[PDB]
DNA sequence: AGATTTTATGTTTAGATCTTTTATGCTTGCTTTT
DNA sequence: AAAAGCAAGCATAAAAGATCTAAACATAAAATCT
């Protein structure tokens, strides 16, 4: 209807055609596809960088090309799909409709080699998520980047992945034979007038430039940006402020107040108070952190006498911890026995102490060091 | 490399017909192979019915 | 070669040379056919590699006999590998059962059921990188043992009969040949068996807090000539660089992967976080990012 | 022949029915008034209106709102402590949103769940979410290839579908390739999926989630706080209607000693249900401030002093060794051999024979699996270490007072 | 309208993995007899 | 004074111990041959 559920809409996060920060990335990975087809060679690549930073969203731009679609056969493969690391081959072989004798994958690989030594046409195999093909021994990751240098073969393939240096130290088999290896290609995380050049068009698709002023739009991408540089976390704080601004108001641009709210923010029972008090002073007290449920519990047993109030059992006690745990203050490495498992905070006492909001209460449990 | 040189596979079947005396004709013929097979099989039965002889 | 104990209770031409030691061995050849007739085996035991001899061999001879090579030098393969390849490919029999002993009983099944069906086996280095156990070669010393199967096979590690005691020494019944070709050792290892610049080169794919984070350890050890986690984390609140303690534990996680840190426990439970760089390569990297 | 009844279960084609009552169940106007309130205060009696849950309410109420008529898709975080409203309000937001479709005020929009403790596999989560679509239950990997071309190829008229998700640390695994599927699918502009997923922890995603999961994951989320002294009242007077049958102070007794150890709301609705059973016997048709004491010491059990005082005279003699070994070693764990040689000290002094230590194993091994130690197996007897499971001044407290 | 491989599937057990923890061993740094 | 000898210290690694997973094995649905 409005504005704001227009912005809300067109902030999407979902398939785009223009990709206005990835410009020199295009044409890079379109110079690579034109050279190895103009040569009629074969030629493996590798691209890599951070989630968000949009590199499925460059090769399904280049899945789409008129001229790569007259040129050569396009296959693209998400790897996590595959019921199984050895399955990849029956999957190609579905992309392909190559005809095979079936039932066992050795028969599938000889079907795809004997496709590929024969095709009539250069094939483009897009392996998205190519980390989760790395096993042990990697027989099917060599299998498939070994094509290239098969004789006869015209395949050049493209591997996606998050981790910088998957390929060396995933395949540093490859990188004895110059033939082999991928040719590396990194995608940065995005700067801040990258995202406020992805914001500046997303907004204007749909002609809903003004509901972002452009301080606020280089506040967000100067937190976004800084923080991690992907894409997908400053669309969701950009269409967030819109959808907390329509539940706030009910045209009025949002201002840097609502934005810094947001971003502020993104960026108890008295058992568990009494738990983290004495967890807090038996931590300051004591050099050795090893703190096993039991030896808390016989502190709080104490601890919980001293302040005349009534204390839980051990089997109320470890729920008690288990739920204090779900917050991320504490972690619990579990061993054989519940009484043996290992306490460990996870947050500072500076932290704590602001967190219990109850410092009358902490200021007398940690001078309660005879209770200990 | 060469093609029998894989970073994938270890082991390359070169298989010719096998299904579930390497000489050709030329040398078994030959009557050096004859006198040499002969005398072999000579000594080894000697050997093994020596051998049965002691286990008996 | 009789080694004295002291020493242990103490501690161009050459291309043409070469050709002409390959064409000695390689004018060897019907010799070896007529050894491996008898049924000796054939070892090799040179100084170089002898990858090309051995593949002489299976072009020149063994052009139409069936012939399974083995590259033994590749660090991932496994005697179940050859077993199944033998058991698939060979025979038509289908997978070999999960007992590689079982395995080589059903081969000897089989490969009894056929004479004159004679299966070559060349194994590049018996002694290779998953082969020195003694199980795989128990498992070739029961496949030589077979009438039909014929052996050829290289050596090159100095201790590789301490693996072969008389049993699997009379199985492999070996005619030693001393094929000793001066080529390099290219192939053998090319494989995975046998900084600065590179920290740099993932410090500029990293994020602006990342760089914070990393440049927070890169002053402290600089100053302190590895830091305990609390002071980074109280750092990096101060310095606005992180959210919470579990960002922090993901970006130093993030830094493990990536080999820029390592991480030594202490006794009293904190972290330490050392770099492994000495600190005038560290001095100038921090000069670099000034 | 089994086969077709199978055939026909697999296709859905008959209905899973359990078997009916041979008598009729009661009237409702044969209850008393206190079992009118202790069926009333039953868990499973669901309000149609949750007390102190509005906020939240609003909250997921706006989010699948604005993700059903903008027809984008997307997903969301929700979580909590057990027992705080959680799963409660996203299907009393997802039956309104029923309700408003219903009448034409909403577009239409499909309800699928899952929860990922009733899937002993996470993959068999593709084959359950494929039954509320179809029906047929298929093999996994079937279903999953069904379900991609259901989601990655646009089909008009698509309706959207909201996936609900509970119990999402379930579904996880090693690969996490199932929550990948399931955060990757509303991604896909050819689905309409707003997946909704419900956890207890708060720090999953940065927790055991991987980057690029947590990355679609996004950053909107809601977080379930505990129930504190108030609304733990509210829900209770809420739930008992304009009701006497409890004293307000009982009310509020349970909702101060239910809320100081947990927040969750099942505790104050059992302990209400027990007190209620326990006024019930005492012939009294209100819930006096005794009875909810009596549940609460119930139902807040500290059963160990009574299995110390409760043990035999040899075992006694035992628990006072074991503790007399860790004060006099130092060391919290403890061999079988000094401690034997501590139950002859006090067994000279108390002027009772003791067993011979095969019979001592047999005590060790009769508190070891009644808890009250822990100890190893038998088979290495003198040698075997004897932890106390117990307090030490438990054991005193027990055996003195 | 009934028997036979054929194939797709589920279970189980052996092996890969994560993590703690403990130890001999590789090297160091003095240390001390010939 | 030269080179063999005892505490010290981090480190690969070795046990282990739970734990999760991949492939081998038993088994059921089903086209296929009669
Ligand atoms: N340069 C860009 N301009 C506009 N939008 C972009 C750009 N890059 C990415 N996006 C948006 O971000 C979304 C996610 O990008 P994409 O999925 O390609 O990242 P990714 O690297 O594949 O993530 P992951 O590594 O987690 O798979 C896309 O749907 C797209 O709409
Ligand atoms: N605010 C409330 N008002 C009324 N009743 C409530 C309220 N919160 C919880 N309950 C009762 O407690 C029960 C809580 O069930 P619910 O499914 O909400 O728990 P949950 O938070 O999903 O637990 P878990 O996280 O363990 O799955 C409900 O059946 C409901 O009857
Ligand atoms: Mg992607
Ligand atoms: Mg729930």
């Amino acid at each position: 209807r409005n504005k704001y559920q227009n912005a809300r809409r067109v902030l999407n996060s979902a398939e785009t055609q223009n990709l206005p920060g990835r410009e020199s990335q295009l044409q890079e990975l379109r110079e690579f596809f034109s050279n190895h087809l103009e040569s009629q060679t074969s030629g493996s690549l590798y691209v890599s960088g951070q989630p968000g930073t949009g590199k499925t969203a460059c090769l399904s731009l280049l899945l789409r090309d008129p001229d790569f679609s007259k040129r050569l056969q396009r296959v693209y493969i998400n790897c996590t799909s595959i019921a199984s690391v050895g399955a990849v081959y029956k999957k190609l072989c579905t992309e392909l409709q190559l005809k095979v004798s079936g039932r066992t994958e050795r028969d599938h690989l000889e079907a795809i080699q004997r496709h590929l030594k024969t095709a009539k046409r250069m094939l483009l195999l897009v392996l998205d998520e190519i980390d989760q093909l790395c096993t042990s021994r990697q027989e099917v990751l060599y299998t498939i980047f070994e094509w290239p240098a098969l004789p006869g073969s015209r395949i050049l393939l493209v591997g996606i992945a998050n981790s910088l240096d998957l390929t060396d130290r995933a395949l540093m088999r490859l990188n004895a034979r110059c033939e082999l290896k991928p040719r590396l290609m990194h995608f940065p995380p995005y700067s801040k007038q990258q995202i406020v050049e992805i914001f500046k068009s997303r907004l204007a698709e749909a002609e809903v430039l003004d509901v972002f002023p452009p301080v606020t739009l280089q506040l967000l991408a100067a937190k976004v940006s800084a923080i991690s540089g992907d894409v997908r976390r400053a669309l969701d704080i950009g269409r967030r402020v819109v959808e907390i601004a329509e539940q706030q108001k009910r045209l009025k641009p949002v201002q840097v107040t609502q934005v810094a709210a947001v971003l502020n923010k993104v960026y108890f029972p008295l058992q568990q108070k009494l738990m983290l008090c004495t967890l807090v002073l038996m931590l300051r007290n004591e050099r050795n952190k090893d703190i096993s449920m039991g030896r808390l519990h016989e502190v709080y047993r104490r601890v919980c006498a001293k302040r005349n109030i009534l204390a839980l059992d051990q089997a109320e006690f470890t729920g008690t911890v288990d739920l204090v745990e779900t917050r991320g203050i504490l972690r619990i490495m579990r061993k054989k026995e519940p009484r043996l498992h290992k306490v460990l905070l996870q947050w500072d006492e500076e932290e704590v102490h602001a967190a219990l909001s109850d410092k009358q209460l902490i200021a007398s449990i940690l001078s309660d060091t005879a209770c200990l | 490399m060469d093609p029998t040189i894989s970073v994938s596979k270890g082991c390359f079947v070169y298989k010719n017909g096998a299904t579930r005396s390497l000489l050709g004709k030329e040398v078994v013929q030959q009557p050096f192979y004859e006198e040499y097979r002969k005398a072999w099989n000579q000594i080894n039965d000697h050997i093994a019915d020596l051998q049965h002889r002691s286990y008996a | 070669f009789v080694p004295e104990s002291d020493g242990y209770f103490h501690s161009a031409e050459h291309e043409g040379s070469i050709n002409a030691i390959m064409e000695e061995y390689r004018s060897y050849f019907p010799k070896w056919m007529c050894i491996l007739n008898e049924g000796f085996n054939i070892l090799l035991y040179g100084l170089g590699s002898k990858h090309q001899l051995l593949q002489s061999f299976h072009r020149e001879v063994l052009h139409k006999q069936t012939v399974l090579v083995v590259n033994g030098f590749f660090p991932s393969l496994t005697i179940k590998d050859m077993l199944d390849s033998i058991t698939s490919d060979i025979l038509d029999a289908g997978i070999s059962p999960a007992n590689p002993h079982e395995a080589v009983d059903m081969i000897e099944e089989e490969f009894a059921l056929i004479p004159e069906t004679h299966l070559f086996l060349i194994v590049h280095n018996l002694d290779g990188a998953m082969l020195r156990n003694v199980k795989a070669q128990a498992i070739l010393s029961r496949l030589a043992r077979i009438p039909n199967i014929h052996l050829l096979a290289s050596i090159d590690h100095i201790n590789t009969p301490l693996l072969w005691d008389q049993g699997k020494l009379c199985s492999f019944n070996f005619s030693w040949w001393d094929c000793t070709t001066m080529l390099p050792y290219t192939n053998e290892t090319a494989f995975e068996n046998s900084a600065l610049s590179s920290m740099r080169s993932v410090f500029s794919s990293l994020t602006t807090n990342s760089r914070g984070i990393y440049m927070l350890i890169v002053k402290y050890q600089l100053k302190n000539k590895g830091m305990p986690f609390r002071d980074l984390y109280s750092s990096c609140r101060e310095a606005f660089l992180v959210s919470s303690d579990l960002a922090l534990r993901a970006q130093l996680t993030e830094f493990l992967d990536h080999k820029l840190v390592k991480s030594k426990r202490s006794v009293d439970g904190s972290e330490q976080l050392t770099i492994p760089i000495d600190g005038a390569l560290l001095q100038q990297f921090l000069e670099e990012q000034e | 022949t089994p086969s077709q009844k199978m055939k026909k279960i697999r296709a859905g084609e008959l209905s899973p029915s359990m078997q009916q009552r041979t008598d009729l169940p009661a009237k409702d106007s044969s209850k008393s008034e206190l079992q009118l309130a202790r069926e009333q205060l039953h868990v499973s009696v669901v309000p149609k209106s949750l007390p102190c849950r509005e906020r939240e309410f609003e909250n997921i109420y706006a989010f699948l709102e604005g993700k059903i008529q903008d027809q984008c898709g997307g997903c969301m975080y929700v979580s909590g402590v057990p027992g705080t409203g959680k799963t409660a309000t996203v299907t009393g937001v997802i039956r309104t949103l029923q309700r408003m479709a219903k009448q034409n005020e909403l577009p239409a929009f499909e309800y699928l769940e899952i929860n990922g403790m009733r899937l002993t596999e996470p993959r068999q989560a593709y084959v359950q979410i494929y039954k509320q679509l179809t029906g047929k239950t298929v093999s996994w990997e079937q279903a999953h290839a069904l379900l991609e071309k259901r989601f990655t190829t646009p089909a008009p008229r698509r309706v959207t579908t909201v996936l609900l998700v509970d119990e999402l640390d379930i579904l996880c695994n090693r690969r996490q390739d199932v929550v990948y599927n399931l955060l990757d699918w509303p991604t896909k502009s050819a689905a309409k999926l707003v997946v909704v997923t419900i956890a207890n922890t708060m720090d999953l995603p940065e927790r055991l989630l991987m980057g690029k999961v947590t990355s679609r994951l996004g950053l909107t989320r809601l977080t379930f706080q505990p129930y504190s002294h108030k609304q733990l009242q509210e829900i209770v007077t809420a739930r008992l209607g304009g009701s006497e049958t409890f004293k307000g102070e009982a009310v509020q007794l349970v909702a101060r000693k239910v809320a100081a150890v947990s927040g969750d709301a099942r505790r104050a609705l059992d302990i209400c249900r027990r007190a209620t059973e326990i006024a019930d016997t005492a012939a009294v048709k209100c819930v006096t401030m005794l009875h909810v004491q009596q549940a609460l010491a119930e139902m807040i059990a500290s059963a160990k002093v009574q299995a110390i005082r409760n043990c035999s005279r040899m075992e006694q003699i035992f628990l006072q060794a074991i503790a007399a070994e860790v004060t006099r070693t130092g060391v919290e764990e403890t061999t079988f051999m000094g401690v034997y040689q501590q139950v002859e000290t006090i067994a000279a002094f108390m002027g009772v024979t003791f067993p011979p230590p095969g019979r001592a194993l047999r005590l060790c091994s009769k508190l070891g699996a009644e808890r009250l130690i822990i100890s190893e197996h038998s088979r290495n007897d003198l040698f075997q270490k004897i932890l106390l499971n117990v307090s030490a001044d438990d054991i005193h407290y027990a055996l003195r007072v």
